[PDB]
RNA sequence: CGGGGAAACCCCGGUGGAGGCCUGUAGCGAUGCUGACGUGCAAAUCGCUCGUACGAUUUGGGUAUCGGAGCGAAAGACUC
RNA sequence: AUUUCGUGCCAACGGCACUCGUACACGAGUUGUUCGGUCACUGAGCACAACGUUACACCGUUUUGUUAGGAAAGAAAAGGGGCAACAGAGAACCUGGGAUGAUAUUCCAAAAAGAAUUGCAUGUGGG
RNA sequence: CAACUGCAGACCGUACUCAUCACCGCAUCAGGUCCCCAAGCAUCGAAUGCUCUGGUACAUAGAGAAAGGUACACUCAGGGAAGUCGGCAAAAUAGAUGCGUAAGUUCGCAAGAAGCAUUGGCUCUGAGGGCAAUUGCCAACUCAGAACUGCUUACGGCGGGGAAUCCAACUGUAUAAUU
RNA sequence: GUGGAAAUGCGCUUGCCAGGUGACCCAUCCAUCCUCCCACGGUGAGCUUUCUUUUCACCAUAAUCCACCUUGGGCCUCUCGACGCGUUACUCGGAGCGGGGGCUCAAGAUUGAAAAAUGCAGCACUGUCUGUGAGUUCGGCGCAUUAAAGCAAAAACCUGGGGUGU
């Protein structure tokens, strides 16, 4: 039930990054998936390592 | 669905600043641009509306 | 062909009109047929003018 | 895309502070300066090879300038 | 050899869905939608449906964004009537008013003459 | 009468519908498609457009007339009666 | 089109010609002259093979000296003032290669304007 | 457009493209073989042949009228 | 309504066969300011409110400019609130890609491969 | 108020199919099911026959001249409806061009009435146009004619006709599954 | 606000009223885009017992924008016509034909920015075209023909009449 604007603000609060685009889809099993592109000043690989991926 | 042609006549509203459009059954010889007079003091001509 | 001759002034407006209606009337079979008729008409006009 | 006509118009556009970069294209018998501003790409086409260098050296050092070349898939 | 497919999501050939065939720089043949055309400004229908001069035929979005003088002329009743119809109204206004002034004077003078 | 001896415009019907019904409809068909004199502009330019509606190609006037002819004989009598009764006052 | 054709004129065709003239086509055989695949005798008949097979105005074997075949420095140069297609000499070269049974050993490509050369492949 | 005629008017040749017009595809139907099948491919289908094919024509979606009732160019037709 | 894709698998099933499979098992896949719909139009029509009827609303009226014996407007304006078209009206985006196993006018990042068009608020210069 | 510039542009759909296997017919059933794109040659051609691109070799197979069958397969001397309730079924006519065409009639038709002739291949000739300055260059296949030469009458596709009687004027509709 | 004798050209805001777009889908004819043949040329493959300057494939340019010769229609002005102009075709003209010069609308063409920096084929580099004919409902003739058959509506948007402001 979340929308794009709420997702973008939640990401910054949780991980302290700035984004440039959010794309969403609803999966066939009912879940919602989001692709989030970070700004060039932020490294997605560095953030994923901090997350624990 | 109707055999008789109809006429669109345009009057002025008696009390307001607007125009009133009416739709009547046309008598023979009626033409576009003709003047229609309706009332007690109207003359006796084809297409005019008078009290009996 | 008739339009070209009128522009070049080898023919005048009187003959052009007469030949225009005869072309529509199925008188001339092809381009050569029209050209021989025009010369025949023009030669007769020369004879009448020289008689005047 | 818009075309610049004379030099004095080009100097004003290149000094608009909105130019991200200036792309220089070296075509045969012509050189083109393509200024990338917001909403529009302004081009200036010069048929004289000389003083086309003069503009290249006299461009503002602050703005970024690139030479357009043919890039490959791996490039 | 090449055959084409609809690229948007309406697959019926109506008057509002008309396509032209275009060859791309990649050597492909695709369908591109061509829009509807307006008929442009006209004179009033009861006065004859005549296309006005000096006005362009623009669709709803283009007409809103266009400059004003593209839809009008700089004369009274600019983008509404034609020059023949403007002349008719001016002559009608002046001549009919003249008859009222003349006939009013005649009625007044005849009454005064009769009373004396 | 080069193409047809007597059928005229009804030659489009072939050998159907009978000779007398075709003759009765031919008279009204000819006048309905004819060109009638316009009193407003003095031209033979009145043509029918739907039953009882006549439009002039010259002056672009529209008149309410009768079915298959611009003016009916009953209308001519009525105009004279009304004119006399108006003049009677 | 304008003139209806006849069977009697089928044999011969007009060759047409260039206004400026002096157009030269070159075929280079430096690559196989580098190795032993070719031979001087093969080069000699190559000169003759082109000399008698190139047609002129629809007929073959009779040259009016408007087409010159002489070759020097392992390069066969055709100089003519008559209109020709560059592909024609590639077609003639393929015919010669097949007759000598060398189609699977030599391939012919083009560099620029009016130049062909023979190379190996692997 | 040419002829004929005192007139009323009458003839030839072109042009034009009408019609619940004709032959004939797609479409919409279903005459004959009383063909095939008749525990079928099919609780009505298959093959040739056949009717019509600019009109009272064919068709998608939406909408409106039903069981002592609805609807019917009328066969006690049709209403899962 | 997962039949799509990859890997595996041959018990049952595909009226014969299978090492194949729309079968079985385990994991994956559907990305939009501009595409379709809603936002935001009327049509054949429907029937909330109001009124009337009925022992009983689970009934009738409700577009021929239009509800209701009818005080339904939150500076003049008469006539309540809605729905019904993914083929009618309306509608600001195009190519290239070495960008996939499966998605793309939806993905591409500073030389955005790029070139545009349009809706809001702001700020400067003309003012 | 017109330019420019900075920022932001919400929600849902998006895989696959659309059928001789993905839908409805108990099923992977020769039945049914709306829309768009549509190449070359023959030819009047969306008829019919063959082919490049794209797509398919999937529908149980092997061996193999019994009778009797089914067929979107044929041929038969002499006769030619003698068969049968009944010419049912089959045969038969056939394209195009030139000539020619009856009774009857509501004057439109009947009419492709009926009937006769020609048709291949090869080599030529004539007619039918445009643009530039009488000349030059150039394009489209249609029609007509001639000489020579040949036939085993030789793909496909394509009306049998006439003289009368009864009924209904005509086009149309109509018992889904015996009229 | 302003230019031109005119058609009409160029550069503040709308209580009320009035028009327009939306908006009505055509046989025939002409026709863009597009694909299908030819002629010339470049590149690469195919056949070669014998012939074949030959057979086959490819030769591409999206939206958006700038500047401004063909066709069809409407109109102004000068000179003012009885016979004249015009279509394949059923027309037209003192209620203003035709001719000279112009204003304007629609559909196209041409120069340029985008854009060669892309794409394609052959092997780091090479090549990277135009002109004819036939077909085909965008558009045009505000189109013929049956008609006792003869314009679906509305939102949204555009312009003007008045008024206000300078
Ligand atoms: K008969
Ligand atoms: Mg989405
Ligand atoms: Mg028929
Ligand atoms: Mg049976
Ligand atoms: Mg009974
Ligand atoms: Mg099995
Ligand atoms: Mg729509
Ligand atoms: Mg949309
Ligand atoms: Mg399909
Ligand atoms: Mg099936
Ligand atoms: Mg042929
Ligand atoms: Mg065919
Ligand atoms: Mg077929
Ligand atoms: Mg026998
Ligand atoms: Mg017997
Ligand atoms: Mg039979
Ligand atoms: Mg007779
Ligand atoms: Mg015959
Ligand atoms: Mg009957
Ligand atoms: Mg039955
Ligand atoms: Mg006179
Ligand atoms: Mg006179
Ligand atoms: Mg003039
Ligand atoms: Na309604
Ligand atoms: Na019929």
């Amino acid at each position: 039930r979340a929308n794009k604007t709420e997702i973008k603000k939640a990401i910054r609060k949780l991980y302290q990054v700035k984004t440039v685009k959010v794309n969403t889809l609803i999966r066939p099993d009912g879940l919602k998936k989001a692709y989030i592109r970070l700004s060039a000043s932020y490294d997605a690989l560095d953030t994923a390592n901090k997350m624990g991926l | 669905g109707r055999g008789a042609p109809l006429a669109r006549v345009e009057f002025r509203h008696p009390y307001k600043y607007r125009r009133v459009k009416e739709l009547m059954v046309a008598p023979e010889g009626m033409f576009t641009g003709q003047s229609m007079l309706c009332g007690v003091k109207a003359p006796l001509a084809i297409g005019n509306v008078l009290p009996l | 062909l008739l339009r070209k001759y009128r522009e070049e002034k080898k023919i005048d407006r009187h003959i052009y009109r007469e030949l225009y209606m005869k072309a529509k009337g199925n008188v001339f079979r092809n381009k050569r047929n029209l050209m021989e008729h025009i010369h025949k008409v023009k030669n007769e006009k020369k004879k009448a003018r020289q008689l005047a | 895309p818009r075309e610049i006509k004379n030099l004095k118009e080009f100097l004003a556009i290149c000094s608009r502070k909105d130019a991200r970069c200036v792309k220089v294209k070296h075509n045969p018998k012509v050189t083109k300066f393509k200024v990338r501003c917001s909403r529009h790409l302004y081009t200036l086409v010069m048929a004289d090879k000389k003083k086309a260098d003069k503009i290249e050296r006299s461009i503002h050092p602050s703005v970024k300038k690139i030479t357009v070349t043919s890039r490959s898939h791996a490039n | 050899c090449p055959r084409v497919q609809y690229r948007r999501r309406m697959h019926y050939a109506t008057r509002g869905n008309r396509m032209r065939l275009v060859r791309t720089p990649g050597n492909r043949l695709v369908m591109q939608k061509r829009g509807k055309r307006s008929q442009g400004p006209h004179t009033p229908w009861v006065l004859g449906h005549k296309r006005l001069a000096g006005t362009k035929a623009l669709r709803h979005t283009k007409a809103r964004l266009a400059p004003r003088h593209q839809k009008t002329t700089s004369r009274p009743y600019g983008g509404v009537l034609s020059h023949e119809q403007v002349r008719d109204r001016i002559v009608r206004a002046f001549l009919i008013e003249e008859q009222r002034i003349v006939k009013r004077a005649l009625k007044a003078h005849a009454k005064v003459q009769k009373e004396k | 009468a080069k193409r047809t001896v007597k059928m005229g415009v009804m030659g489009r019907y072939g050998a159907r519908y009978g000779s007398n019904p075709r003759k009765r409809a031919k008279k009204l068909e000819v006048s309905q498609h004819a060109k009638h004199f316009c009193s407003f502009c003095g031209k033979f330019a009145f043509r029918r457009k739907a039953v009882g509606i006549w439009r002039c190609d010259g002056c672009s006037k529209t008149v309410a007339g009768g079915a298959y002819t611009l003016s009916t004989p009953n209308n001519t009598t009525v105009r004279s009666t009304v004119r006399r009764l108006r003049e009677l006052k | 089109v304008a003139v209806r054709a006849k069977v009697g004129s089928r044999g011969f065709t007009r060759q047409r010609q260039l206004a400026k003239g002096k157009k030269v086509f070159k075929i280079d055989c430096s690559i196989p002259a580098s190795d032993g695949i070719f031979s001087d005798d093969i080069l000699s008949n190559f000169q003759q093979y082109f000399q008698d097979n190139v047609k002129l105005n629809g007929r073959k074997g009779k040259l009016t000296s408007k087409v010159r075949v002489n070759m020097r420095e392992n390069t066969l140069s055709i100089t003519t003032t008559m209109a020709y297609r560059k592909k024609y000499f590639k077609y003639l070269t393929k015919k010669f290669l097949k007759k000598k049974d060398l189609r699977d050993w030599i391939r012919i490509l083009a560099k620029g304007k009016d130049t062909y050369q023979l190379k190996y492949f692997n």
